[PDB]
RNA sequence: GGAAGUCGGCAAAAUAGAUGCGUAAGUUCGCAAGAAGCAUUGGCUCUGAGGGCAA
RNA sequence: GAUCUGGUUGAUUCUGCCAGUAGUCAUAUGCUUGUUUCAAGGACUUAGCCAUGCAUGCCUCAGAAUCACUGCAUGCAGGAAUCUGCGCAUGGCUCAUUACAUCAGACGUAAUCUGCCGCAAAAAUCUUGCGGCCGCAAAAUUGGAUAACUUGGCGAAACGCCAAGCUAAUACAUGAACCAACCGGGUGUCUCCACUGAGACGCCCAGCGAAUGAAUGACAGUAAAACCAAUGCCUGCAGUAACACCCAGCAGUGUUGACUCAAUUCAUUCCGCGAAAGCCGGCUUCCGGCGUCUUUUGACGAACAACUGCCCUAUCAGCUGGUGAUGGCCGUGUAGUGGACUGCCAUGGCGUUGACGGGAGCGGGGGAUUAGGGUUCGAUUCCGGAGAGGGAGCCUGAGAAAUAGCUACCACUUCUACGGAGGGCAGCAGGCGCGCAAAUUGCCCAAUGUCAAAACAAAACGAUGAGGCAGCGAAAAGAAAUAGAGUUGUUUCAAUGGGGGAUAUUUAAACCCAUCCCGAGUAACAAUUGGAGGACAAGUCUGGUGCCAGCACCCGCGGUAAUUCCAGCUCCAAAAGCGUAUAUUAAUGCUGUUGCUGUUAAAGGGUUCGUAGUUGAACUGUGGGCUGGCCCUUGCAGCCCGUGAAAGAAACAAGAAACACGGGAGUGGUUGCAUGUCAUGCAUGCCGUCCGUGAUUUUUUACUGUGACUAAAGAAGCGUGACUAAAGCAGUCAUGACUUGAAUUAGAAAGCAUGGGAUAACAAAGGAGCUUUUUAAAGGUAUUGGAGAUUAUGGAGCUGUGCGACAAAUGCUUUC
């Protein structure tokens, strides 16, 4: 029955400093897993700057100012993540959380057509009662009447206003995809081929814009477009290209010497 | 109280294992209901995340099927025939799963007739039913006499039930030879 | 692994052997592990045979796993 | 109460069958050994094991 | 920096130890200490004993106020107090136990449970009012009891108690017809057909969840046709999802590597399930915030299992053993698997690759030292485990074998009016003991978090010894004063801190730092600790003592001329520090894998046989031809890439070839005219692969190259003038920008995917248990409209006859 956090324990993303607290907030049971997810608190008090320290982000966020897919949410510990809206409406800002290319969480802003809708990757599929066919969202979301045609590995395009599905996008050899986890997490690609190893985790060999190879786990895929050319959700603004770190330390020692 | 940890047992070396922590509520056990033959009485025990179990003290009555006609009656319980555990359990009439009993077979009969037509309105079903349809004959030399053997297919220290199906084939013959 | 005994009534133990590496000696030394597998009547193994197990349930006090394929 | 009696535990008391477990020093390896010591046992109603010769 | 020196001889060259030397966030003690930044701090011994105080509670607009409470004029509130709901199983402390236990990396639960949080679901139920069981109607106006309180009190007291009387609910109990559907099972009276079939009608019973039984939970080895009875469609077999009307397409199609799983239908049986019979707000209605029961899945957890690794000891060699030891069968118990446990059966399981027993130890991340290989430490901040004097047992609860919960015993211990009643600092401060050995009975919730009935504010301030702040503190680590510049043969010149104060700044309030002024000439604002024969830098100095006193880590000084003792002077080393003791790393190739010795210095067994173990000979193997007289450098391209033999046949390819699957491929991959119209038919058409399933036959391990998956803190290092630095992750520049930054790496072994075949390992064998193809004949499932039966004809394999063609790694026109 774990309830307290401690600060060096915390994840690395949140990006909080070893000598300023011993504790972290704790995450509550959500949408988003513990190791996954960035609570409110932190995006409102870091990150964004708001609030000065607890005491503000409390006053900010149970008023109901702040909220997430179309909902105010009232809890500084509520788990949000991968593709989730964010909307502040006194404010008038619109953000929706991602992955750069060196896997950190950033938030892109967005406009108000495109904060209508978000990508939602299937995990499950079951039958319940009444023989009605379910699916399970990798955000804890359950569909009640998904497309005959939907499988384990495919992606949901999901109005948030009206509660409705839009469209489907399948997992298959020539769609792009983001990675969600690992060492490449946050680099775009495209699927070349999938191993499958009945029993174990398939993997998959991907390929990048500028032709270099990675694979992952089957696992850490996101399909979010039907090529590197037409994606379905707007990205970072690297988009997703990883940099050789010889060549990057270079520029930013040039750009450093122009700016003064 | 009873534990059902490893922790006491020898290890297949021979050796003593060295405990270093006290009993937890986790591995608890409990004590066995032995089921009876009487008026119902049971005692209700609550279970770990607040389920509740039913502990049956005394069951008479039971749900029993015949499972090549795919139904089912209520019927009353009246003896123990035989135990594999061993026929202590039988003296002292105990029920368990897997045990073989004597049920009433009224019930049985009646609804052969009214299904059938046959004793052991214009639309004559019966006839329709009747055909490619055959009975065997230990079945029927039961059901002349009162009785028939059963055999018990739920856990009365579980669910509080006595619930079970009736002995036909090779497993009717199998224990009619050992009563014998 | 290799069948070691089938003195137990469907039931076997067998053997896998390996080599363990010292880093301070740069050098290899034999070790070897016992297991008992659950057998099934569909297969007939011998002693000196190799076998294909694969992990299940617990069945016993020492038995975790069971034959699926005799070489 | 428990050998204070008496030259001296003389005399008396005391132990006790059968079955299971358990058993020291010493030793010519045979013993010491029933070492010492602990436990069970009635009556009634049942259940299992241990055979013969006739096809 | 991959380093050595003194001591065995009258001299020499060795072996070998003793002594010297440098580190330690590594402890303790001695002498000393001006300034500032950063920090450990009753672990070692006694998981010993504790006076006193404080450490866990929670109320909004939104669950219950008639305080005989308070203001102000009927509405408020610190609304006291109580009932109700949630929490108190986390945090903090400690390291006693512990070696197939715990733990690390990597995995499983298809063997299970799971409050709070997220997204969802819901059609069971005869209730109420009036009138006389019936009839008429509908915004169902449901019931009983208990606290606080009042009265009488008991008791020396007790986080001790009794009786009576009042009264709330989101406490407890009861309970809702018609509005209101689809679908099914069993059965009686009416119409019709035929001589059975269809349709009414009645009559039952059909919700979620649980139990037992029966079905479904697909197919994916052959094709043409007759004959019966019942049916469909045409006027005999074309055309054809299925189905006797209201619905002419209202599921012929769940998931996985795999399921007795998901879900559905039938029979019988439970005997847990409110629309809180709830609370606020905005505008007669309408709308909006909460709150709660049941069902089902994510998330957060819990419990179980074990793939590789994990100290010393043989003056510890056998251990276990139906008395549960290893396994089997039917059960019981558990949330669930299981000898976890009852009954019966079999005789197994482990061990020199070290079992069993004994001893010292909580396990990791990591620290010290080190050219490399190594040696050693880890009570202690993060993760895992265990405990609350000892030992058991348990209730509540989603979760405890809970201890600032209960029950008992043991050891200690407190009060008493003697009747009785209490206690648990290995939480924070403190005290006693123990010791070589370790702080204040301080301030605050301002920050970081946790709980919760809860933004903040307004009559109107939640708790918090977690946590933070200061006091003590030469453990350890940075930066740094004790002067500087000059003129003649002892006299001047500026400068600044320590310190003392500030309109002030900092801070929750204080303090420290930072900023700024009245102040140095024995600038008395006065530096120490060890040494001066050698190792080892530095005195033939001057007195005293006289093998005494004493020094001396070692070698050695001292017996009246002491380079060594006690002193003065003068010098040396480090310096706000410097000695001593005990451990530990290097010095140490004096533990030797890299890398030691064994004739005489310590050490080859008296000689052989022999089992585990270690080690073990050669061989299957130059590819070639043409471009820029053999061979070799290069750059080219293309080869059946020895030899045969031209779609097949040689060689390969289970990663491949054979089979079949429309429920295989976003619709069946690539190379306004017709069909239907009762139509939401609003419809339909204009060679290589992909995917599932069957048949056929075979190569690992190991090493090596990549790749995947792998908490921070710590180590390495990219950037950055916190005045530098030890640090930190920040910050920089002109109603803001930098679409700011916070890069990257290494981390044993084991586990996962893939490609490469030289050196090797495992397993097998022990060489006499060792033909193909093409036609003729004899014998013995699928298509016929669909569904159920009987039937020939054929496919294919099983075989015994003839015939054609081609091979053969060993001559049949042959041998005997
Ligand atoms: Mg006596
Ligand atoms: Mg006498
Ligand atoms: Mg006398
Ligand atoms: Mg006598
Ligand atoms: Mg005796
Ligand atoms: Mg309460
Ligand atoms: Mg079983
Ligand atoms: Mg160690
Ligand atoms: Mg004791
Ligand atoms: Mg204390
Ligand atoms: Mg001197
Ligand atoms: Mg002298």
């Amino acid at each position: 029955a774990k309830k307290h956090l401690k600060r060096l324990y915390a994840p690395k993303d949140w990006m909080l400093s070893k000598l300023t607290g011993v504790f972290a907030p704790r995450p509550r049971p959500g949408p988003h897993k513990l190791r996954e997810c960035l609570p409110l608190l932190v995006i409102i008090r870091n990150r964004l700057k708001y609030a000065l320290n607890a005491r503000e982000g409390e006053m900010i966020l149970r008023q109901g100012l702040v909220h997430v897919d179309n909902h105010p949410r009232r809890d500084g510990k509520y788990p949000a993540g991968f593709m989730d809206v964010v909307e502040i409406p006194k404010t008038g800002d619109r953000f929706r959380l991602m992955y750069d290319v060196k896997g950190r969480f950033a938030l892109v802003n967005l406009s108000e057509a495109e904060a209508q809708i978000k990508l939602m990757k299937v995990v499950n599929l079951y039958t319940a009662t009444g023989r009605v066919p379910v699916a399970v969202t990798h955000d804890g979301h359950r569909i009640r009447y998904p497309d005959p045609h939907t499988s384990i590995g495919d992606t949901i395009v999901y109005n948030v206003k009206e509660k409705k599905c839009v469209d489907l996008i399948k997992n298959r050899q020539g769609k792009a995809v983001i990675v969600t986890g690992g060492a490449n997490r946050g680099r775009i690609g495209e699927i070349v081929k999938v191993e499958c190893h009945p029993g174990a985790f398939n993997i998959a060999h991907l390929k990048d814009a500028s032709g270099a190879e990675f694979a992952t786990r089957a696992a850490n895929i996101f399909v979010i477009g039907k090529d590197l050319n037409n994606l379905q959700v707007t990205v970072p603004k690297q988009q997703g290209l990883r940099m050789n770190v010889i060549q990057e330390r270079e520029e930013r020692l040039i750009a450093a010497e122009a700016r003064k | 109280g009873i534990v059902r940890s490893r922790l006491h047992k020898r290890k297949i070396t021979g050796g003593k294992t060295k405990i270093h922590r006290k009993r937890m509520k986790a591995e608890l056990g409990r004590l066995p209901a032995n089921t009876r033959l009487g008026a119902r009485r049971v005692s209700p025990v609550r279970a770990r995340g607040g389920n509740f179990k039913i502990r049956a003290l005394r069951l008479d009555t039971g749900n029993f099927a015949w499972a090549s006609e795919a139904i089912a009656h209520r019927v009353r319980l009246l003896d123990v025939v035989y135990n594999a555990t061993s026929n202590e359990l039988v003296r002292t009439k105990t029920l368990v799963k897997n045990c073989i009993v004597a049920v009433d077979a009224a019930p049985f009969k009646r609804w052969y007739a009214k299904h059938y037509g046959i004793d052991l309105k214009l639309q004559r079903e019966w006839t329709r039913r009747r055909r490619n349809h055959r009975v065997e004959k230990a079945i029927a030399d039961q059901l002349r006499e009162g009785r028939v053997l059963a055999r018990i297919t739920s856990r009365p220290g579980q669910s509080g039930r006595a619930d079970g199906i009736l002995l036909e084939g090779a497993e009717l013959q199998f224990y009619l030879k050992r009563l014998e | 692994g290799v069948v070691h005994s089938t003195k137990m009534h469907r039931t076997i133990i067998i053997r896998r052997n390996y080599l363990h590496f010292i880093k301070k000696y740069q050098r290899y030394q034999k070790r070897h592990k016992s297991l008992a597998v659950h057998c099934s009547p569909a297969f007939d193994p011998k002693q000196g045979d190799e076998v294909v197990i694969g992990q299940c349930r617990p069945l016993s006090k020492t038995i975790r796993y069971n034959v699926l394929e005799v070489v």
